[PDB]
């Protein structure tokens, strides 16, 4: 029984990841539609500038390229 | 739908659909990296992978 | 008499006073000739100024200000402008407070609103006063919900009724909310959708 169950708690985490992924975009439509607003400041450029490091650090430069595939 | 008979645009949407995708990338990331390590580990000794 | 208690009970017997058309007249030249008109709208400012700068004694006392200001400029005629400008633009300040009291002001502001061209200053500091605060994008709802923002409870709501049956009575200006938001009377008709739509669904007949 454990050996080959191990398959439901695999596929209830995938589930749970997907449905997490969904969750999120659903949440984040509730704040788009009911908001704007046009208010929608605030609070959100923290959000905001949170976002944009993280973003572009990633991006760009510097790592993907040379890394992965020096890697690769 | 309701939305829609308003006056019109929709907007600093866009951000969280970034948002989205951004926090979505690196979880494309982290596969790829977990594609990598399983390479290197497989890359190791021949002749019984299944000894001791 | 000063002491706040009295002074309010003051306001309020006065209010009995000026019942006939008659007697409102004289209760009009008291406070104007022989405590002032401006002495009270002062009240009223200076109130405002505490309340805010601070974010049952005043609204003893406020509510009978208003229940006096209210009982008169209802019974009056040509001199309804005289103290339409004056507690005008106080009473409009009031109004942004938020206060228990908005509809009362309200109830107030309508009786001052005269019948003729100058409605302006009225229509402007209502549709300044909904949409302020809000952020309306290009649909409907987000109209809605200046008004639903700013008019929160019951009594804010009748109130704001008798002041728009007023205005609404019989005029109102071009290319309203010009600048801020896309003009028109129509959206006052929308936040009615909220209104008598719910009004089958009251508490209390």
């Amino acid at each position: 029984n454990q050996t080959t169950s191990v398959a439901k708690i695999a596929q209830y985490k995938r589930k749970l990841m997907d449905l997490s992924h969904r969750t999120l975009q659903v949440l984040i439509k509730q704040e788009i539609q009911r908001k704007s607003g046009y208010a929608i400041q605030a609070d959100e450029e923290q959000l905001r500038v949170q976002l944009d490091t993280i973003q572009g650090e990633l991006n760009a430069p510097t790592q993907f390229k040379g890394r992965l595939n020096e890697l690769m | 739908g309701t939305i829609y008979l308003q006056h019109a645009d929709e907007e600093r949407e866009k951000t969280y659909k970034l948002a989205e995708n951004i926090d979505a990338q690196l979880k494309r990331m982290a596969q790829d990296l977990k594609d990598i390590i399983e390479h290197l580990n497989t890359s190791g000794a021949p002749a019984d992978t299944s000894d001791p | 008499l000063l002491p706040p208690t009295i002074y309010i009970p003051y306001l309020k017997m006065l209010q009995g006073l000026a019942n006939g058309p008659q007697c409102a007249h004289y209760c009009f030249s008291l406070l104007k000739v022989n405590v002032s008109w401006e002495h009270f709208f002062h009240s009223l400012m200076l109130y405002h100024e505490h309340l805010r700068k601070d974010l049952q004694k005043e609204q003893d006392g406020l509510i009978a200000f208003l229940q006096l200001t209210s009982t008169i400029i209802t019974w009056s005629e040509n001199a309804r402008l005289a103290l339409c400008e004056t507690p005008v633009v106080v009473i409009l300040g009031l109004l942004q407070c938020s206060i228990p009291l908005k509809a009362e002001l309200l109830k107030t502001l309508a009786a001052f609103g005269k019948s003729p061209e100058i409605a302006a200053s009225l229509w402007q500091s209502l549709e300044y006063t909904i949409l302020q605060t809000v952020r309306i994008p290009s649909g409907i709802e987000v109209e809605l919900n200046e008004i639903e923002s700013r008019c929160e409870e019951y009594p804010l709501t009748r109130a704001f009724c008798q002041l728009i049956s007023t205005l609404v009575e019989s005029s109102f200006p071009s290319n309203l909310g010009a600048g801020l938001r896309p003009p028109g009377f129509d959206p006052y008709l929308q936040f009615l959708r909220d209104s008598v739509f719910r009004f089958r669904t009251r508490a209390r007949a």
